């Protein structure tokens, strides 16, 4: 009954190593999209400003 | 640079390239673009020609 066991769990292990390598670069590329979002935040104040006061 | 034109509100803009920022003492009369609204040229002071008619 043994030979069925590592024919499941080895495939599970190599599938999990596949996505464990992928998710690292996923979380990497999220920070680049986050830096684009940062520049999108920063460019809201460059040329103008219209001074009011907080009420 | 914090400027207030005579016609209304207050604004914050910057120089172009060569506006020589040490000239801008607080209280000088300057020029502004209509659209871009940044500073163009430092200008001499007003005369208010009610003075000139007397």
């Amino acid at each position: 009954d043994l030979y069925s066991r590592y024919k499941k769990l080895q495939q599970e292990l190599e599938f999990l190593e596949v996505q464990e390598e992928y998710i690292k670069d996923e979380q990497k590329n999220l920070k680049k999209e986050f830096l684009h979002a940062q520049e999108e935040v920063k460019r809201i104040q460059s040329i103008p400003l219209v001074i009011g006061q907080f009420l | 640079f914090i400027v207030k034109a005579t016609n209304g509100p207050r604004y914050v803009v910057g120089c172009r390239r060569q506006l020589d920022k040490s000239k801008l003492k607080p209280g000088t009369r300057v020029a502004l673009d209509m659209t871009t609204l940044t500073i163009m040229r430092y200008l001499p002071r007003e005369v208010d020609p009610l003075v000139y008619n007397m």
